[PDB]
């Protein structure tokens, strides 16, 4: 998944 | 006593299992903490994929296999209307048995659930125009990308290519705890696809994201 950082 | 525990590359793979485990097996649960960021991230799919697929010397749109699939967002947004059949791997069966009905209006052109993970998988010979690699790289160590990239490019038919999509780093590797995956730095990750025997056809940042996510990149790799 995306990620913040 | 520790001597598992302190195997890292064990313990690294399998509290990737306990972390899918407990996923719902949902366009949610695929994305994270960040659902809204599917569209952007699709948009953008679909924009580089018809940049390399079509015509002359570009690859061709009828197999494509879509790795880390969990439940197939990205066979059903970018991949299935493109190409006219697809199959999926994926290590979780709880995923793949969901995404034959996530998949369904288009089940008949889902010709494969391979239930493997990609460490252990050797995609098939030859079988695949576009190899599709997205938010799973950064759950293999060094090593096993690498070889998992060499092992992709045997899996091209001719004029085939690998898409990668992933997260990419400032500096370094840095290590989720909580998933247990890595983000690599560009040089890294440009690396190991050097070291794969890989060849860079094209790349593009993904537009649209929150400044404060980590940057993500796609790749066309041959
Ligand atoms: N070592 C491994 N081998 C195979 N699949 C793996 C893996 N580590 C993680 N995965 C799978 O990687 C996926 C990450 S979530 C992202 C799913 C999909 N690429 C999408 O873009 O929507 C999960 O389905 C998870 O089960």
């Amino acid at each position: 998944s995306p990620k913040r950082i | 006593g520790t001597s598992q525990v302190i195997n890292g590359e064990m313990q690294f793979y399998a509290r990737a299992k306990l972390f899918y485990q407990e996923v719902p097996a949902t366009e949610e649960g695929m994305m994270g903490n960040f659902i809204e960021l599917s569209s952007p991230d699709i948009q953008a799919s679909q924009k580089f994929l018809r940049k390399f697929v079509g015509g002359p010397g570009r690859a061709g749109t009828d197999c494509a296999l879509d790795c880390g699939s969990g439940i197939g967002r990205v066979s059903k947004h970018v991949l299935l209307p493109v190409f006219n059949s697809v199959e999926l791997v994926d290590m979780m069966e709880s995923f793949l048995l969901e995404a034959q009905n996530y998949l369904q209006v288009k089940g008949d052109k889902v010709e494969s659930y391979h239930c493997y993970s990609l460490q252990e998988f050797t995609p098939p010979f030859r079988r695949y125009d576009v190899i599709w690699i997205q938010w799973v790289s950064g759950h293999l160590t060094d090593k096993d990308l690498l070889a998992f990239l060499s092992r992709c490019r045997d899996g091209l038919k001719e004029n085939g290519i690998i898409i990668l999509k992933d997260n990419v780093a400032r500096e370094g590797c840095i290590l989720d705890l909580s998933d247990s995956s890595v983000t690599r730095d560009m040089d890294i990750l440009r690396s190991l696809i050097r070291k794969s025997g890989l060849v860079v056809l094209g790349q593009e940042k993904q537009d649209g994201f929150p400044e404060q996510c980590i940057p993500v990149w796609m790749f066309a790799l041959h």
